RNA sequence: AAGCUUGAGUCUCGUAGAGGGGGGUAGAAUUCCAGGUGUAGCGGUGAAAUGCGUAGAGAUCUGGAGGAAUACCGGUGGCGAAGGCGGCCCCCUGGACGAAGACUGACGCUCAGGUGCGAAAGCGUGGGGAGCAAACAGGAUUAGAUACCCUGGUAGUCCACGCCGUAAACGAUGUCGACUUGGAGGUUGUGCCCUUGAGGCGUGGCUUCCGGAGCUAACGCGUUAAGUCGACCGCCUGGGGAG
RNA sequence: CUCCU
């Protein structure tokens, strides 16, 4: 029973790039704090690039 | 009666829109927010960042006047944009007279071209001129005393989109946007521009006569994701940018800012970088193959587990360093491409 | 007459249409109060004022506007009355039954921790009890020494403090505010068209509103 | 589409405009003939820009970070 | 009358035929009490595409006022002739001068 | 932004490949109004003008020709 | 009976528009055919197989034929009574709008019956047939799969002339007229002034969204009303049986 | 994927 893991920064991270993948062009499902958000951003567009290079 | 009407016209004759009538009175102070009254409906909230000279620190107490601008009407509540635009008006009045006195004399000290002409600075303000300007021939000011004192003596404006190139030394010596554009082009040309809105995926930086640029998330320092820029730059401010893009159609000139810090990164390439030179440095996080040490200025992942001692598998970094902790670690390989210097702290003394 | 303040109109197209007897519209694109008809209005205001307080009323004076905050403070405990000016909590005029006992535990919890145990059982405890009173002391302390029913009520801006006005058009009590040109002068009784986001205006009207206060008490 | 320059060159021009009009005009006609939902999905669309500008517009007064 | 634009293009290597061309076809429209307002030839300028596996073709432009059985008749002629590839006949209201 | 056919007292010729190739993209594709900024009047005599153009041969309708 | 001009209509200038009918033409692409190079796969799926290919396929190039639709512009843009109408050009033709005047003088609104127009599918006659595609065949999937998925594929989709006369034919809102706080836009004319600068102030038409009072059972409508009224018409009277 | 106020 410990702490969290890799404290929303990159996980942040990786729910951008799970959600910029599986379609959700919103870009508007975000966190809202700076440093999540710019992440969050950040793993969408490293995922549009990897929903070109696919199907 | 007619008296307020009279009144109101009075006060009409009395203001104008632009940042023309000193006025606003400087009746509160506080870091970091300065603001005025220059008859309007609200007071400013001033940056302080607008006042104060050349060295950092602030000039104006209270009861001080400086104009600030307009022609921009309540975003919610409140009133102005900044005064410190208004000292570019005075700046162009200055630059009119030396054109219109046929020329102006005050001092320019132009050190480098960022774009073709040496940057030259009068008083608070750094404004970039084309390559020719800086000097009145082919005299060259990198033989010169570094950042030497004569004036401008003016070479080229463009009138429009505001670059200015001034003559150092050498005292005897006396639409729109979219047609041509091809002048700051041609890969690279460094530019001077103020940014205007940071839109959480971009910055604005836009100045060469109404033209728009972004530097969008991508370059903007020297990480790549995590970045948020308006955590890493400012707010209305002047910067390194050029232009890496001209799209012709589409009109999306997509300008970067990652040409600088870079080059730091590529000092410590090489600096340290010559062959094998020792750094004195403080891990960060290890992550079961290294240490990650990350001391001098922003240089990204090192030392594996292989070296560490002289024992190759059975190590475990977490056992055998520390945490945070500064240590002998010398270079070994920096790679130019990939951005992976490879460093190591098996170069001491036990065999 | 601007006397000394500036007071002259305000914001730009979002005025509200019933303000239709206060509107010039400037080159600017913006709308200037009619400053010949303001004043009439605010006479009208100071002569209920001097009639009410000199019935020994109280008045309560609201406006936040996150530049009018201190305006109130200062330009309200120069007389014997009352201010709300950091946040305005719902209900507590008309839900003033139980804002009363919240105000029994600010009085009640000053007077444990001026002299009494605001030391004697953890420093924890006085983090939480002194976070407390700097709590509810910016948010009951103009209210505070009140204790009953308000008989006036003067706005700064109705059109961010109108549910203090309808707080207090459900019960009984005639509410005036300086409205500016977007808000509603419809629960304000006596209207007092002007500027509402300007220092120098909530310093003029609030400040001869504190001198008929004062001057008014015979 | 039409990249030749010299010797720094090659990728990143070219998976720019090539991407971005090929990517778009082939996923879109590479079937559906729809007749119909290009009204709906302009009318959808649009409606979901007016709605998200005037969304951010009166989005702007606080989240109270 | 009805005002005509006319732009045709010329085979390339039948073009000294050109200058016979323009005086057979504004003598057929001057035959009937027509004016003529232009008489533009561009030369040999360069096809921005293949038109019959063929570039470089030579552009004569006319802009001319006449009636419409006169413009008609125009036409055909310029359908039944080998020598013309892609005339082209365009508006009305008020013919006008030099473009290029 | 602005119309530079506004800008001037125009009426889009089909002629002038020198105006009509800064509205023509590199594909041969016109570019939109929201991009340009031209008037939509303009932009409609605009677009004419390049079909016409095409037609003519003073412009390519791809560049895969 | 005699007027009057505000309602209605006519004329002189323009203005924009996928409004309609007929004719012609252009480019890209799909398919096929002939030829060249070349050889072991192609195609397809969530995975597969049916299918095509050593008789030379798929790919690549040259040429030709034929049919259909008109990328970009493309715009909660435009025009039309509605259905609806998108390459470009010509011919014939309808309507709307505005500025300044002139002219007629209530010539107006609605309309049961009637007449006309009326998406797609379908039917008849004659052509045409690229692509797609009901029916149909086959392969899968499934416990079954007369289905969704795949490989093929005929009517039909296209044109000319007739018929049918229905649609979630929808704004689920009959037409015409008057009046009643605002804001942000789009499009289209026009007037004045410093067009001296994409400028400022008004003025008409059509249109999109948000909201005020008012209304509504609420949702929501909100000067283009579902607000306040007037004229005329159509329609409703519990659900099923039953259009 | 990055063209806003």
């Amino acid at each position: 029973m410990k702490r969290q893991k890799r404290d929303r920064l990159e996980r942040a991270h990786q729910r951008g790039y799970q959600a910029g993948i599986a379609g959700r062009s919103k870009e508007m499902c975000p966190y809202q704090t700076l440093n999540q958000r710019s992440q969050w951003l950040g793993g969408w567009r490293e995922a549009m690039a990897d929903r070109v290079v696919m199907a | 009666e007619s008296f307020a009407q009279l009144f109101e016209e009075s006060l009409k004759e009395i203001e104008t829109r632009p940042g023309s009538i000193v006025r606003g009175v400087v009746v509160a102070i506080d870091k970091d927010v300065v603001l005025v009254d220059a008859g309007l409906k609200s007071e400013s909230a001033i940056p302080a960042e607008q006042f104060k000279n050349a060295q950092g620190e602030l000039e104006i107490q209270v009861g001080d006047e400086v104009d600030v601008a307009l022609d921009a009407v309540e975003d919610g509540f409140g009133e102005t944009l900044l005064s410190r635009e208004k000292a570019k008006r005075h700046e162009a009045w200055i630059t009119l007279e030396k054109a219109y006195e046929d020329a102006e004399t005050v001092t320019g000290v132009i050190n480098g071209k960022v774009k073709g002409g040496f940057t030259v600075e009068l008083n608070g303000i750094r404004a970039f001129l084309p390559g020719s300007l800086v000097d009145v021939r082919p005299v060259r000011d990198t033989l010169h005393l570094e950042g030497k004192e004569l004036e401008f003596k003016v070479i080229k404006l463009d009138q429009k989109r505001n670059n200015v190139v001034v003559s150092r030394r050498a005292v005897i010596e006396s639409e729109d946007p979219w047609v041509a554009i091809a002048k700051r082009y041609p890969e690279g040309t460094k530019l001077t521009g103020r940014v205007t809105n940071l839109t959480d995926y971009g910055c604005f930086v836009e100045i060469e006569e109404g033209v728009e640029g972004l530097v969008h998330v991508s370059e903007m320092d020297w990480t790549n994701k995590n970045i948020h820029p308006s955590k890493v730059v400012n707010v209305g401010d002047v910067v390194e940018v050029m232009v890496l893009d001209i799209d012709e159609e589409r009109r999306r000139i997509s300008l970067g800012l990652k040409q600088c810090k870079a080059n730091p990164w590529q000092q410590f390439a090489e600096t340290h970088n010559k062959g094998d030179r020792v750094e004195g440095k403080i891990k960060s996080i290890t992550d079961f193959g290294i240490f990650i040490g990350l001391d001098g200025g922003i240089d990204g992942l090192v030392h594996l587990s292989d070296i560490s001692w002289n024992v190759a598998g059975e190590e475990a970094v977490r056992e055998y360093k520390k945490g945070d902790e500064i240590a002998a670690v010398v270079l070994q390989v920096d790679a130019e491409r990939e951005r992976i210097s490879l460093g190591v702290k098996q170069l001491a003394e036990d065999p | 007459m601007l006397k000394a303040g500036v007071h002259f109109g305000h914001q730009t197209r979002y005025w509200n249409p019933k303000m239709k007897p206060f509107i010039f519209g400037a080159r600017n694109k913006v709308h200037i109060i009619n400053l010949e008809k303001t004043v009439p209005m605010f006479n009208e205001a100071l002569a209920e004022l001097n009639k009410i307080a000199s019935r020994k009323g109280k008045i309560l004076f609201v406006g936040t506007k996150r530049a009018a905050s201190e305006a109130v403070k200062d330009a309200a405990l120069s007389c014997d009355q009352f201010f709300v000016n950091h946040r305005w909590l719902g209900g507590m005029l008309t839900n003033w039954k139980t804002v009363r006992q919240s105000i029994k535990r600010l009085k009640d919890l000053e007077t444990q921790s001026q002299d009494g145990t605001f030391d004697k059982l953890t420093k924890k405890e006085a983090l939480m009890r002194t976070r407390e009173l700097e709590k509810l002391e910016n948010s009951l302390g103009g209210i505070k020494d009140m204790g009953g029913l308000p008989d006036a009520l003067f706005v700064i801006d109705a059109d961010h403090e109108h549910i203090a006005i309808k707080e207090a058009n459900n019960l009984g009590i005639p509410v005036f505010a300086i409205v500016d040109t977007n808000s509603d002068p419809d629960g304000v009784d006596f209207v007092i068209p002007g500027n509402d986001d300007a220092i120098r205006a909530v310093t003029l009207y609030l400040g001869a509103v504190a001198a008929t206060v004062r001057e008014g008490r015979s | 589409i039409k990249v030749r320059e010299n010797e720094p060159f090659d990728v990143a021009l070219r998976r720019f405009k090539r991407s971005c009009e090929k990517a778009g005009v082939l996923a879109e006609v590479r079937r559906r003939e729809f007749y119909e939902k290009p009204t709906t999905e302009r009318k959808r669309a649009k409606a979901s820009a007016v709605k998200r500008h005037a969304k951010k517009l009166a989005r702007e007064n606080a989240r109270r970070t | 009358m009805r005002h005509y634009e006319i732009v045709f293009m010329v085979h390339p290597d039948q073009s000294e035929q050109v200058p016979g061309m323009i005086e057979r076809y504004t003598a057929a429209i001057t035959g009937a009490e027509g004016k003529i307002h232009r008489l533009e030839d561009w030369g040999r300028r360069q096809l921005a595409y293949p038109i019959n596996k063929l570039h470089k073709a030579h552009y004569v432009l006319m802009n001319v006022e006449a009636p419409q059985e006169v413009i008609d008749e125009l036409e055909t002629t310029f359908r039944f002739n080998d020598a013309v590839i892609r005339s082209m006949v365009m508006r009305t209201k008020h013919a006008v001068t030099e473009a290029s | 932004f602005c119309r530079f056919t506004a800008e001037g007292v125009q009426e889009i010729d089909y002629k002038d490949i020198a105006t009509l190739k800064n509205y023509i993209t590199e594909s041969g594709k016109i570019v939109p109004s929201r991009i340009t900024g031209t008037r939509a009047k303009y932009q409609r005599q605009l677009a004419r003008a390049i079909k016409r153009a095409r037609y003519l041969s003073l412009l390519p309708y791809t560049d895969r020709h």
